[PDB]
């Protein structure tokens, strides 16, 4: 419905409630950052979980509690070459500011000589990408349930001035209870108005980006319209074997959709994967209530799914299921590296 | 089918960032 999505007032202030609390809770944490909260050497190190451009993201074990996380290792002299500096600090100072169910947490950061540590929240259950591919597709409701979790989740992020710019399977992990997380802030950032990098990932980019044309937070929900077409078609709705190519897709104004896609998906997607940003939903006079109340979102309740109420689709089998990796001892330089760079850190 | 499509291209794993 597009008059319910141009509604107040009760339901609507239940929401702005909630958010000018959160944005008080973001401020303080974002003004005063926490750091230098642990040690390497209190940390088991048990295997690696993947890895990223600047280095690998270890399973390991908080040795006084027993707890166990996901510690993202970073080479400083490897962030500063590739020029993410002020990425990473980025990166670092908005995620140990955030709260959200469906955001992974910051639990300790820390640097020494060689590297930035930052250690997450551990998702046991993975990443969307692995049951995705492994899977094929997922079905509407199961897309919807991880779809809805995104929505609530960009409503916060986007009320505190933040875009996310990075939504992919590949940075969605799935919890003991089948929820979702999302990990890795690297090209977060807090701005008020228009931006200007090109990051992201290329199936995800909006035309925008692409363009060189300035942007701002409705890059976020281009990327959900290529996620959610992904999560329900098994394929993304731009794909080729090089970027340019795939580039060249995403600017033409032209999408297909599979034909097991229900009409209202459909619907939905044509309103996400809009090229003009005049029309592009999330963009729009009512901003993401013209997504929530759209027909798709029908069976939504959009508080269960905050409150971790709703039953989830799908549980990953736990337990031996873990990907393999060639593991190697972590190499402490005896000199600070880009001490002045990371300084904040 | 496109399914098939995807499945044989080189982009099915995971897929890195752009640092520009
Ligand atoms: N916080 C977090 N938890 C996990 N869990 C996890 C569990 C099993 C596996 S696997 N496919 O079996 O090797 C992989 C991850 N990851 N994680 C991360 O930040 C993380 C990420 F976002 C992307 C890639 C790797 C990570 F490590």
């Amino acid at each position: 419905g597009n008059a319910a999505a141009a509604k107040k007032g009760s339901e609507q202030e239940s929401v702005k409630e909630f958010l000018a609390k959160a944005k008080e809770d973001f401020l303080k944490k974002w003004e005063s950052p926490a750091q230098n909260t642990a040690h390497l050497d209190q940390f088991e190190r048990i295997r690696t979980l993947g890895t990223g451009s600047f280095g690998r993201v270890m399973l390991v074990k908080h040795k006084e509690t027993g707890n166990h996380y996901a510690m993202k290792i970073l080479d400083k002299q490897k962030v500063v070459k590739l020029k993410q500096i002020e990425h990473t600090l980025n990166e670092k100072r908005i995620q140990q500011a955030v709260n959200f169910p469906f955001l992974v947490k910051l639990e300790f950061s820390f640097k020494d000589n060689s590297n930035l540590y930052m250690v997450l929240e551990y998702a046991p259950g993975g990443e969307m990408f692995s049951h995705l591919r492994r899977i094929g597709r997922f079905s509407e409701p199961h897309a919807r349930f991880y779809a809805a979790q995104i929505v609530l989740t960009f409503e916060y992020l986007h009320s505190l001035d933040l875009i996310y710019r990075d939504l992919k399977p590949e940075n969605l992990l799935i919890d003991q209870q089948g929820y979702i997380k999302v990990a890795d802030f690297g090209f977060a950032k807090r701005v008020k108005g228009r931006t200007w990098t090109l990051c992201g990932t290329p199936e995800y980019l909006a035309p925008e980006i692409i363009l060189s044309k300035g942007y701002n937070k409705a890059v976020d929900w281009w990327a959900l319209g290529v996620l959610i077409y992904e999560m329900a078609a098994g394929y993304p709705p731009f794909f080729a074997d090089q970027p340019i190519q795939i580039y060249e897709k995403i600017v033409s104004g032209k999408v297909r959709f599979p034909s097991h896609f229900s009409s209202d998906l459909k619907d939905l997607l044509r309103n996400l994967l809009q090229v003009d940003l005049t029309k592009r939903f999330g963009n729009l006079k009512n901003g993401v209530n013209d997504i929530k109340n759209h027909k798709w979102f029908a069976t939504t309740d959009w508080i269960a799914i905050y409150q971790r109420k709703v039953e989830a689709p799908f549980i990953p089998k736990f337990k031996s299921n873990f990907d393999d990796y060639e593991e190697e001892e972590i190499r402490v330089s005896i000199n600070e590296k880009c001490g002045k760079e990371f300084s904040e850190f | 089918t496109t399914y098939a499509d995807f499945i044989a291209s080189g982009r099915t794993g995971r897929r890195n960032a752009i640092h520009d």
